[PDB]
């Protein structure tokens, strides 16, 4: 899987309150976390299934 | 425009507002409820928020709030007919961060409920100018508080607010704060208001700024003078 995967959650400099999917690789699943709006990094999903996609397993 | 039936008494650090002293305030929700971004009322069919707060057509306009954890309180969930997110939105600087959107219905004015101004994009509103902004934004960098919040912050010039951003700042955007104050998450979209000739006039919209919400550092909006030409010709064409 992407390293991206790997990361940690990145809210970012804008000020929303967005609610977004990221992949935890130390429970291996997807959780939601708040995203400012901008400057996403790629372990940013709009939804569970596009993250467990793109990182289950890694 | 920008004459509160009910009138204001004067975000991390900022104080509870009095009870629809706001009234072109809004709140942005998702079909569940969920707030996600505030918003501004400039008449009865359109709002002004900003562009990175991703608005849809699936989400919600909910006017005339004050406290979100009440069910009882009397409000207006308008639908939205359409988005209009500024075309020259940069996504890597954040400069021109406006959107438009039209309601499908009406929203009824009333004494909680009315329109900010918009400024004339010749104004100037002078650094050092106290002005106020609002939202249900975090009050401490966690969930949000129930009741609409509200700070009075200073306008900071280009110059001083580059002191800290630097080559950041660009020339859609206008700074405030740096003085005791902050916008937080959950406060984008919402309204940066001054006084013009009395009247509340929508010079900023919250945009970006510091990731732990310091109050000490300076809070950076789409300065509306910069973007109100395409607000108009945006109305007009619609």
């Amino acid at each position: 899987r992407p390293d991206f995967c790997l990361e940690p959650p990145y809210t970012g400099p804008c000020g929303a309150r967005i609610i977004r999917y990221f992949y935890n690789a130390k429970a291996g699943l997807c959780q939601t976390f708040v995203y400012g709006g901008c400057r996403a990094k790629r372990n940013n999903f709009k939804s569970a299934e596009d993250c467990l996609r793109t990182c289950g397993g890694a | 425009c920008g004459v509160p039936a009910i009138q204001p008494v004067l975000i991390v650090n900022g104080e509870e507002a009095v009870p629809g002293s706001w009234p072109w305030q809004v709140s942005l929700q998702d079909k569940t409820g969920f707030h996600f971004c505030g918003g501004s009322l400039i008449n009865e069919n359109w709002v002004v928020t900003a562009a990175h707060c991703g608005v849809t057509t699936s989400d919600v306009v909910v006017a005339g709030e004050f406290d979100q954890g009440s069910s009882s309180e009397k409000i207006q969930k308008l639908k939205i007919a359409k988005v209009f997110k500024n075309s020259k939105y940069n996504s890597l600087t954040i400069n021109n961060d406006i959107t438009l959107l039209k309601l499908s219905t009406a929203a009824s004015f009333s004494q909680t409920v009315s329109a900010v101004c918009l400024p004339s994009a010749s104004d100037d509103f002078a650094a050092g100018t106290t002005c106020v902004t609002t939202g249900w934004g975090l009050t401490r960098y966690a969930n949000t508080p129930d009741r609409l919040q509200q700070a009075s912050l200073p306008l900071l010039s280009n110059t001083n607010c580059k002191k800290y951003w630097g080559t950041k700042i660009k020339d859609a955007m206008i700074c405030a704060g740096a003085s005791g104050v902050s916008s937080c998450m959950g406060d984008s979209g919402g309204p940066l208001v001054c006084k013009k000739n009395g009247a509340w006039t929508l010079v900023g919209i919250v945009s970006w700024g510091s990731s732990t919400c310091s109050t000490s550092t300076p809070g950076v909006y789409a300065r509306v003078t910069a973007l109100v030409n395409w607000v108009q010709q945006t109305l007009a064409a619609n």
